[PDB]
């Protein structure tokens, strides 16, 4: 009655869970459209929203539900199953139903999650240009030890032309693309120098409103498997820096091919954990 | 497509392609509206998934 997504065991974070880490005591923040707190295959335990007229744990869209569970769907008879089922799970919505958003309640997010102490943010989500407050944001963010990782983009390729987004872009947030279950790159990943890591964002089944699921593609889908895996290294290696964690992602990931289109690799959640 | 709230320039990252006429594949709605007010309404909507 519970299925095990492909995801969980391409990145090893079956083998990780094996060991008995799993996210406890981690807190991991999912700046996106809200999360269905009543879904039968989430706890969330706190939030905050910065969408007016929108409270922090529902969704009316589905898909910060959908990135939750790939972090955190618990580990039960039923549903699916996250990366690090075990987490302390915070609905930052920071996107209306329609999935859109201003760059000032993305920063509103990003600061919220540095203050309350989360250990990871995910966004799942991006825009064509920067703004210098969403930098600041995520700088101040990693500076002061949280984990910051980001959707590449859905940009594709196009000859040499970089088609990163923002916040994935700067340098104190880990930009992931998507591959599928074949280990192959989705057409659609986001490519540059800036893309760091690869994890599974092809037909991703995970949690969706109202208490079902969903399969979904894109570079969202992938972020949270990273997300989650940062949580593993943490419930493993409580005192690492947000720099060593990201560190260990990055030097461990399996070599896929030329870093433009593939960052480092595949993440392997075990070797990031030994 | 409603395009009429935009620029909203943060989107979601879900791949649910549309094509542009300019015959560039757009990964959502979101990320093609944001497009279309850049643009400045030159970029029309060829047809939903992929070019
Ligand atoms: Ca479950």
């Amino acid at each position: 009655a519970q299925t095990v997504p492909y995801g969980i065991p391409l990145i090893k974070a079956d083998k990780v869970q094996a060991q008995g880490f799993k996210g406890a005591n981690v807190k991991v923040a999912v700046l996106d459209t809200g999360i269905q707190a009543s879904h039968p295959d989430l706890n969330v335990v706190g939030g905050a929203s910065f969408v007016a007229g929108e409270a922090y744990n529902t969704d009316g869209n589905g898909h910060g539900t959908h990135v939750a569970g790939t972090v955190a769907a618990l580990d039960n008879t039923t549903g699916v199953l996250g990366v690090a089922p075990s987490v302390s799970l915070y609905a930052v919505k920071v996107l209306n139903s329609s999935g859109s958003g201003s760059y000032s309640g993305i920063v509103s997010g990003i600061e919220w999650a540095t203050t309350n102490g989360m250990d990871v943010i995910n966004m799942s989500l991006g825009g064509a240009s920067g703004s210098t407050a969403m930098k600041q944001a995520v700088d101040n963010a990693y500076a002061r030890g949280v984990v910051v990782v980001a959707a590449a983009g859905n940009s594709g390729n196009s000859g040499s032309t970089n088609t990163i987004g923002y916040p994935a872009k700067y340098d104190s947030v880990i930009a992931v693309g998507a591959v599928d279950s074949n280990s192959n790159r989705a057409s659609f990943s986001s490519v540059g120098a800036e893309l760091e890591v690869m994890a599974p964002g092809a037909g991703v089944y995970s949690t969706y409103p109202t208490n079902t699921y969903a399969t979904l593609n894109g570079t969202s889908m992938a972020s949270p498997h990273v997300a989650g895996a940062a949580a593993l290294i943490l419930s493993k290696h409580p005192n690492l820096s947000a720099s060593q964690v990201r560190n260990r992602l990055s030097s461990t990931a399996t070599y896929l091919g030329s870093s433009f289109y593939y960052g480092k690799g595949l993440i392997n959640v075990e070797a990031a954990a030994q | 497509v409603d395009c009429s709230e935009y620029p909203k320039p943060a989107c979601t990252l879900e791949y649910r392609p549309l094509c542009g006429s300019d015959n560039k594949t757009y990964g959502n709605k979101c990320n093609f509206c944001n497009a279309v007010v850049e643009s400045n309404g030159t970029l029309t909507l060829s047809h939903f998934g992929k070019c």
